[PDB]
């Protein structure tokens, strides 16, 4: 077959951000290339027919181009929802598809720290030994904000997992699913439990408490 | 515009059959073409070719005696059958509707495969309600708990507020435990608790166990 990539392989973006994305190739795949776009949860759209023919049902905001071993898209206005990921693949009868590395696509707002929430946990967590802590994490971007779990507010090595999940343009933020493991014992010792969040939108330390009792 | 049905879920041993469907509506499949395609969550997006319009038949090299293709044009109706599904043949299946036939454009409902180590599990009920300041708030959000149970399909149902589908719930995610977890929340009018009984239940679908209960208050001052 052949390789193929793209340049980059995430960006960030903003609200009407024209954005200029590139796909290059080391042989030329004459006009029969097709760029595509990939929203989670949500079937993929083909883009663009040869290098910048428009089709049915799509704003004319796109714009492609590039010719031989490079092929370019810019499209002219970006709607929020343009946050995506974005593949490129060929057109030939060689049954094969090739389709290149996406490029995550962001939408950029600024550097904002996440909210505090908490649900108690479930029965199995109480009978199995291990001893959990629940704050559910969520409104914050960009994705790395670090988070660590301070017992009694004391920092440790470990004790952190992490699962990242999408953009909600309902709040224009991300949200973090995570996994806490610990042995029955230091559940005894310890009288209040929280978590930390190391974001880079943070000026000065922060640690949450919440009352059990409430709801 | 041109719609389709899609069917399919395979929960089989290494090597799995099983037939399939996919009919689409509004229009004769004898001059429009489609072909099924691979949507699998984190392995990423594959696809299928069809006969007579790009000709042939596009299965993987191994997958190519694996998976099988006819088509029913009278019947306007499109079925696929495997006989030996691979080891990480392990993923939810759609089709893409084609009007120049190399682009996809509409898809339908899907079709999931699964072959895990894991035999058939049900979790329990751990319905979940905020304390009694409802007695003077009209609404307010519920809770329930679901974990550690065989393959995604969870469904949980109130007797009050909005319809069957206001319940936010979805499919879970497998790791490599084989186990699954999610949770329910819920949020209804609670002045339904003096006119309405209340029900909870995990209506969990590879469980093969069905009991219902109801629901009362906390009743701390008992």
């Amino acid at each position: 077959a052949i390789q193929l990539t793209q340049s980059p392989s995430s960006l960030s973006a903003s609200v009407g951000d024209r954005v200029t994305i590139t796909c290059r190739a080391s042989q030329g795949i004459s006009t029969y290339l097709a760029w595509y776009q990939q929203k989670p949860g949500k079937a993929p759209k083909l883009l663009i027919y040869g290098a910048s023919t428009l089709q049915s049902g799509v704003p004319s905001r796109f714009s492609g181009s590039g010719s031989g071993t490079d092929f370019t898209l810019t499209i002219s206005s970006l709607q929020p929802e343009d946050f995506a990921a974005y593949y490129c693949q060929q057109v030939n009868s060689y049954p094969p598809i090739t389709f290149g590395p996406g490029t995550k696509v962001d939408i950029k707002r600024t550097v904002a720290a996440p909210s505090v929430f908490i649900f108690p946990p479930s029965d199995e967590q109480l009978k199995s030994g291990t001893a959990s802590v629940v704050c559910l994490l969520n409104n914050f971007y960009p994705r790395e904000a670090k988070v660590q779990w301070k017992v009694d507010n004391a920092l440790q090595s470990g004790n952190s997992q992490e699962s990242v999940t999408e953009q909600d343009s309902k709040d224009s933020t991300y949200s973090l699913s995570s996994t806490l493991t610990l042995s029955k014992a230091d559940y005894e010792k310890h009288k209040v439990y929280a978590c930390e969040v190391t974001h880079q939108g943070l000026s000065s330390p922060v640690t949450k408490s919440f009352n059990r009792g409430e709801c | 515009e041109v719609q389709l049905v899609e069917s399919g879920g395979g929960l089989i041993q290494p090597g799995g059959s099983l037939r399939l469907s996919c009919a689409a509506s509004g229009i004769t499949v004898s001059s429009n073409y489609m072909s099924w395609v691979r949507q699998a969550p984190g392995k990423g997006l594959e696809w299928v070719s069809v006969i007579y319009a790009g000709g042939s038949t596009f299965y993987a090299d191994s997958v190519k005696g694996r998976f099988t293709i006819s088509r029913d044009n009278s019947k306007n109706t499109l079925y696929l059958q495997m006989s030996s599904l691979r080891v990480e043949d392990t993923a939810v299946y759609y089709c893409a509707r084609d009007l120049d036939y190399y682009g996809m454009d509409v898809w339908g409902r899907g079709t999931t495969v699964t072959v895990s180590s894991a035999s058939t599990k049900g979790p329990s009920v751990f319905p979940l309600a905020p304390s009694s300041k409802s007695t003077s708030g009209g609404t307010a959000a519920l809770g329930c708990l679901v974990k550690d149970y065989f393959p995604e399909p969870v469904t949980v149902s109130w007797n009050s507020g909005a319809l069957t589908s206001g319940v936010h719930t979805f499919p879970a995610v497998l790791q490599s435990s084989g186990l699954y977890s999610l949770s329910s929340v819920v949020t209804v009018p609670s002045s339904s608790l003096g006119t309405q009984t209340y029900i909870c239940n995990v209506n969990h679908k590879p469980s093969n166990t069905k009991v219902d209960k109801r629901v009362e208050p906390k009743s701390c001052d008992k």
